DNA sequence: ATCAATATCCACCTGCAGATACTACCAAAAGTGTATTTGGAAACTGCTCCATCAAAAGGCATGTTCAGCTGATTCAGCTGAACATGCCTTTTGATGGAGCAGTTTCCAAATACACTTTTGGTAGTATCTGCAGGTGGATATTGAT
DNA sequence: ATCAATATCCACCTGCAGATACTACCAAAAGTGTATTTGGAAACTGCTCCATCAAAAGGCATGTTCAGCTGAATCAGCTGAACATGCCTTTTGATGGAGCAGTTTCCAAATACACTTTTGGTAGTATCTGCAGGTGGATATTGAT
């Protein structure tokens, strides 16, 4: 009775913190977790293809945010770039 | 199994007012008459390409059943990646 | 035991993602940054655009975002619209849009 | 007995569908071509109805972005009337050829 | 007193330069626009020779081709001149605008 | 005699592009259309090899950041490496 | 001094097979060269997609032959399809 | 020791094939036919346009191949025009084609 | 028509930039042998959902009518093509130095591995609610006059 | 402008499809913790190959003149929009059954070393040659009369 798996509980998650009172339908939230997973795909296959050109053999936060960079336009990857930051910054201070 | 109709001619099935409602979708205010046979042809060719595309999909996988997720990878090939289906 | 999750201060699963770009054969290795890294950027993107999505349900006097209204926000919004420029969101239909020249009279 | 001017309808009409967002192709009608154009390529194929949908969805968002191109090329060619030569140029731009 | 029509040394033109490939614009002035955009976006840069050389081919492919489409939009409406609103044309809807 | 760099892209040297497009006549706003058009995409261009040449810790923009970068904007070059 | 690897040699080979008195220019050479990477990384590409869609682990001749079909025109793909599976027959009946 | 390419009949390096498959992060395992099959696709579409571009300079008085030769036996050739339908070709130049309307009126 | 200006074609000549052939070399594949791990076909079988069908609901086909759009025709005036050359910008080459790239180094962070906790998905049964589609009934919008 | 046909706009209104709610469980995640390997940053440095500039090359800015193209105006012809009418086809709900997909057993094939052999790339040096330019002479094209 095989498992799928989606992004959805933490699109709602950040449904709710955006705007409480919303719901989102089914169909809103199948594209949802294809455009999670699309822009997933696309930031590894660049990060992917970064190292590659580079010779190294491991994806680090760093080819991430090239990555976002060269994904993203001008002000979301601007903004993009500052949400990953922090969150390496926090995660390093935080074990 | 006893039995099973012939498809011929389904093209036709895309009729003038379901062309010509699309045509308004996309802001067309005067269809000249030769229109719909052209949009017939365009649209044959478009789902050739992306019916053979997920038919490949489909054999390959060793199935006899043509997944919405065959569908999905055959229009991602051709840079037409649809969002609601799984994809 | 503190998810690697609230450690980064998301929402989205930091763990879950460490996985997918294993099984995902992009490198030989994964650093433990890129997981968290990606997944705010995830978060982020996912939270500019139910933004906009909810205004426009409001906008239409609706309580759920339904396609329309992903379809409304990312056509609306230059940088949304760049990124998902050749992208279909089913059931979204198109913006309101007549040429200038078809209106009547003069 | 009354009649609107021509053009005044067709107005009508795009706003409404600008407006709305279902499939403008009757489902069976669709399902038929799918069928046909598939068993040409190779016979005794099932499809689940979500991967007929799928085309469905696909290929009305094709259309209606071709007919924006097409009616844009009418446009230039100073006409209001949309014409094979415009649905060619918009394809020739495109890469389409 | 010898003169060709307008047109005549046009088509002698177009006849010489499809036979050939050499880069057609100049390559210092290029090499200085080059050079220029890039400061915007990082400062104190070099550039290998053949790093300008391929964005200089990659240039004249592009403008080359936009040219071809927008001759084609501007014969779309009966004329024989190219004006910016058949570049504008050919732009939108190569999904450029 | 100052000039911008943009126009040392010369009215004859978009006339030969044009040319090679297979153009007969050129109205006299194309070559002002056609610098702003340039300019745009070697933007576009430049941006992401730039952005490639930072990311390996250069200072020099290498044939292969420009071909890179060329291959993710869809117009693929053969020619200079890869 | 580092190792320039390069389909020079083999593409060399096979010019003077289909045409023993013609040579190559060394631009036209690279152009070969960058044409037979584009081709690898494409079809390649492909196979990966095809395994990972069907749970498989494996990149076989089975992927890279549909990957072939998926990519090459209509004539284009029948030779190449046809010229894949003499190489792997010839490479089978082997000691 | 008898190489690979050998064996399969072909000019073009298994060996190399299948290491490049192996460390380009494709999938975790490569059969032994596949680098076999994939040089063979290879090696044939580079004899086809080596081919077509050969005549090409035989018909332009020509023994050594260049850049033009390569772009001529390419875009005269509807299906390798497809395949490299995106790709530009340094030093190629174009097609001579004048659309007739700009022919001088005889 | 003829006639002359000038562009274009082709045969032959040649210097050298760019191609090719060669030897000795060494790091680095690529291939061969043997020990070990595992991925995936096959075989069986629970069970989703697809093909198929009968009734019910609404869009399609067709012919008539004429509004107004397209495409032909003519025309004047504007606007780009063609034209000749010395100024001045670009090309070509000669020369110091920036930095790219190759080499060794050593440890922070990577993979691996094994019991241990947590959780996201489902599945079965339950109650909840946003809004689609129906209505009637007040306010535009459109086109004749 | 005024009158009237018909589209449009809400506002309210019932059913219900689809969404949200829990209680119970559980396989597989995800975490935790420790032993073992290593990728790549960091530091120094040799030699490309890049920016600069002096001397040579040779393309382009320039304003004039007028061919011929573009766009305005006018208009006949006919195509395509609107709408009436008659009714076929699709939509929707219901039900046996193919094949997809879940689980488990079992071997042919692929990974993983290490060791043994070769080939392809570089480099030094010298060697070869196809063809881009240049010339010279016939012949075609274009534009004028
Ligand atoms: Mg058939």
């Amino acid at each position: 009775k095989t498992r799928k798996e989606s992004y959805a509980i933490y699109v709602y998650k950040v449904l709710k913190q955006v705007h409480p009172d919303t719901g989102i339908s089914s169909k809103a939230m199948s594209i949802m977790n294809s455009f999670v997973n699309d822009v997933f795909e696309r930031i590894a296959g660049e990060a992917s293809r970064l190292a590659h050109y580079n010779k190294r053999s491991t994806i680090t936060s760093r080819e991430i945010q090239t990555a976002v960079r060269l994904l993203l336009p001008g002000e979301l990857a601007k903004h993009a770039v500052s949400e990953g930051t922090k969150a390496v910054t926090k995660y390093t201070s935080a074990k | 199994k006893r039995h099973r109709k012939v498809l011929r001619d389904n093209i036709q099935g895309i009729t003038k007012p379901a062309i010509r409602r699309l045509a308004r979708r996309g802001g067309v205010k005067r269809i000249s008459g030769l229109i719909y046979e052209e949009t017939r042809g365009v649209l044959k060719v478009f789902l050739e390409n992306v019916i053979r595309d997920a038919v490949t999909y489909t054999e390959h996988a060793k199935r006899k059943t043509v997944t919405a997720m065959d569908v999905v990878y055959a229009l991602k090939r051709q840079g037409r990646t649809l969002y609601g289906f799984g994809g | 035991a503190k998810t690697r999750s609230s450690r980064a201060g998301l929402q989205f699963p930091v763990g879950r993602v460490h996985r997918l770009l294993r099984k995902g054969n992009y490198a030989e290795r994964v650093g433990a940054g890129a997981p968290v890294y990606l997944a705010a950027v995830l978060e982020y993107l996912t939270a500019e655009i139910l933004e906009l999505a909810g205004n426009a349900a409001r906008d239409n006097k609706k309580t759920r975002i339904i396609p329309r209204h992903l379809q409304l926000a990312v056509r609306n919004d230059e940088e949304l619209n760049k990124l998902l420029g050749r992208v279909t969101i089913a059931q979204g239909g198109v913006l309101p849009n007549i040429q200038s020249v078809l209106l009547p009279k003069k | 007995p009354h009649r609107y001017r021509p053009g005044t309808v067709a107005l009508r009409e795009i706003r409404r569908y600008q407006k709305s967002t279902e499939l403008l192709i009757r489902k069976l009608p669709f399902q038929r071509l799918v069928r046909e154009i598939a068993q040409d390529f190779k016979t005794d194929l099932r499809f689940q109805s979500s991967a007929v949908m799928a085309l469905q969805e696909a290929s009305e968002a094709y259309l209606v972005a071709l007919f924006e191109d097409t009616n844009l090329c009418a446009i230039h060619a100073k006409r209001v009337t949309i014409m094979p030569k415009d649905i060619q140029l918009a394809r020739r731009i495109r890469g389409e050829r």
